[PDB]
């Protein structure tokens, strides 16, 4: 309710929640080099200029999908820009 | 503090939609419980792979809620999670409470079968595109998985580590799923 | 009248690797015998999938001969294979007839243990070059799958539905693998 | 309501596959229509026994539902079952309405031909399962009768009682097969 | 030159009595001829199979002799059969010639009706013995299939097969029996 | 002969995970070396408590083999463990011998680091799990002790007796190990 | 103003009664002074851990006084806090200015030896009930901990947690003590 502390208690459980996140994250990307000093035929230098120019196929079809919801931040916010407008009667 | 899921095993499943998803969930670190559709006895699948449920689906229910419910295919699979009132609750309950629900191969056919996520964009294996079509229900995708909000499917067994990896990084996040992803030497 | 596959299956078996061969070789019309090896007993797999085998090696071994013999992977499913008398016997006896072998991901560390194969070209998990190269009694291959005469090998989860197209391939031709993989909706 | 069956009749059908089963069902008090395939015609069987069916198919069809649709073998009498596009149409509706669905011998070929219970566990002839197995549409099985939900098989003419009487057992229960089958003095 | 068989059929034969051995005789080369008691006419069975015959017994008369005659049974059948004095005649004269006369099920009651080859060890269906013994006339067997010299007897539906086979075995010795067998799935 | 055991003592060891094992198993009869990672020197653990170990790890490793090697946790010991090349040598030949390993809460991560017991049911501290499981190399189990083969994990310091009674079990049985714990007034 | 907690570590001291309560102890934010009886030497324990104490108890001393001293156990440690001037003027001062006592095994045999606290419930390790209870200055009880006003007493190395959790509780509150118990993965 008091402005931000609304989402500076919500934040605090981006911080319980996405907590488990990151810490995977440490947790998990460290051990490269466990099959890394081994060899794979996975990478031949095709697998460079095509295996990585085929990882879009994935990569590329999130936003569809998020069509909405890296714009349903373009969605929340200027009507705080209208909590500007009714607020410069007052402000100035 | 684990991730849960819930695949429920019916007599007729295609084995390899089952087991992959399983498998690929229990080496992202998600606790899986392998809940049998009609109780705790091993369940014949389409190829004659006889699984052991971790539980009757009763029980498994009774530990809920999850964080995904996943629904392998099979003919005869996907007809017998069809048939069951106690699938069509959960499933009305996962929706509800905004929980995701995944589907492989015949497995979305269940969704029709139940009202689950009409609207929504769904694949399924190219033979079921009919049954799923039925009504007009949802918007079909040729994609070899789709995830339309909280419904995720896909083709079939060739797709089914596609499938996992997606449960994983729905659950678990992008980078979850490349650690899990990198030792199973996929194309 | 059909060829024959067994498909030894140990505790700590990667199950991708056991179910995936059992499931696309019975889709190809082979007779596929899933055998305990220790028993008739349920078998836990690395991932807590548990397999009811069809019997005991015991009594499969007694049914034979098979045109392969399939060892799925799995890190101490391999030490277990690795480790049986059993198994060192039927492979000795698959290689002096003239038959199949065909392993996958760490399976190909029980050719090593049992000297089968010696001087073949070979793949593994990459995790598990080490031990299949030590003494240098094969050479090496990169490969997705690897066949060098009776001797069939290949990588991991991500290589399953290759390996077992390959043995399909081996045993019942090209034709009848291209009519199984059709419907498996691989890339 | 007796039970009702449709036996589809056509030209090349093996007789005995045919009159078994229509004889044993009649004996169970179930009202059997023998339809002809292309007519009220007479037809020619495999060896030259000549049936006049009790109607067309396409007046048959009028009279439905049936509780059970069967299907005889014979090469040619299945190649013609399998190019029909009646029989498309009825084997889909029978499926669709949860009815019984038995073919013998290189009947079951038929339900590959029209796409009918995939992933269903199956027997045929010996000489037919290449046929069957093209695809991996279904599991195999060796036993003289299979049944597996409402797919119904069985494998040549000297299964053909067990085939009739298994019917008999699925539509009107065990105690009538077996006050069927006693004066039938089978081994 | 064939080995040749005529086959009685009449009003109220038993179908499977009567088709069964068509088809397996025929299956071995045998040249039969399916000829109609009372003319070219159709002919319901017991229960209500209507076989189109060949020809006429007249017409077939006139083509013989034959190396055997066939006697299917069914009640009515039998009693048709028991009635004619045309088929008196010929079982006289097959009798005679020394050639085979088989007879099935009730089949073996026209035997007696026209005193043929009485002194016999003969099979009935178990509800026919009561009549075929009446006056001792024939010593009765259990066995499923009886062969007394030139007269071959069994017993029901479910013998009809070995009945059947006996007749080849007769006809065209043991090899040719057993090359028809094989594909006929017996048990 | 006693049985021996290698406790490997790093700086930032938990204490407790350290004390407990040392002193349980020394209860036992069990030989124990408390082998100093960089040496002789005194071990300031993770709550400060400074533990002499009887040797340094250079030398505690000339007098092997070991029985069991026993690797405590706490974060910073466990990370000190994961870093040398000399636990590592250690490990792997252990690994190799066919020799017990056994660590506790963040110990298990060090098997991770080196490469040890990939496919093994494992548990850690509820804190550590993401790490252990960071590539899907072992399976997770919620147990306070696990034992999957020859590689015995446990949680955490409220683990520490369960850990070091199970692995007297394993090296001198279980009548020895309830011997043990019977004065521990454990609940 | 941080809770202080004196220690005092003699030879032959059980180590893990002394090791879990100071290590817990500083988990609740407590500051522990582990003091030597005999001085800063390391200190010889029951099972031959090696512990070097913070300063002697001369040092120690003069730091004080603490909010409680802690009393571990072991049969000759107990012993040698017993016969110790020091000691027992420590304890009367502690008794004297109302503060906390805790002995844990044998080390409640102390208080016994230096007259602390007669008339109070206490209980001991079950071999130490009849050292203790010479004399009848004690009730005695079966609790794993127990606590009547400023003697708080507990059993064995198997209640050392609980006992080392009581002191905090007192210290600190019950608040503290269930933030520090939970990580520790108590049964």
């Amino acid at each position: 309710m008091d402005v931000f502390m609304k989402g500076l208690s919500k934040a605090k459980e981006g911080v319980v929640a996405a907590a488990e996140k990151t810490k995977q994250g440490v947790a998990e990307a460290a051990g490269k080099t466990k099959e890394g000093v081994l060899y794979v035929g996975s990478k031949t230098k095709e697998g460079v200029v095509h295996g990585v120019a085929t990882v879009a196929e994935k990569t590329k079809e999130q936003v569809t999908n998020v069509g909405g919801a890296v714009v349903t931040g373009v969605t929340a916010v200027a009507q705080k820009t209208v909590e500007g407008a009714g607020s410069i009667a007052a402000a100035t | 503090a684990s991730k849960r899921a819930l695949v429920i095993l019916a007599k007729g499943a295609e084995e390899m939609e089952t087991v992959i998803p399983v498998d690929v969930m229990r080496r992202a670190g998600i606790k899986v419980t392998v809940a049998g559709l009609a109780g705790k006895d091993p369940v014949q699948c389409s190829r004659d792979v006889v699984i052991c449920p971790d539980a009757s689906l009763e029980d498994a229910k009774k530990e809920g809620p999850y964080d995904v419910v996943v629904l392998p295919g099979g003919n005869l699979g996907a007809q017998n999670l069809s048939e069951s009132a106690a699938v069509k609750e959960i499933l009305k309950e996962q929706e509800n409470r905004k929980g995701l629900i995944a589907a492989i191969c015949a497995g979305p056919t269940a969704l029709l079968a139940h009202e689950i996520g009409f609207g929504s964009k769904v694949t399924t294996h190219p033979l079921a595109k009919d049954k799923m079509m039925n009504g007009g229900h949802y918007t079909y995708s040729e994609n070899r998985v789709e995830k339309d909000g909280l419904i995720l499917t896909s083709r079939g067994p060739g797709t089914s580590f596609e499938f996992a990896l997606a449960i994983v990084e729905a659950l678990n996040g992008k980078e979850v799923a490349a650690q899990v992803k990198a030792p199973l030497v996929l194309k």
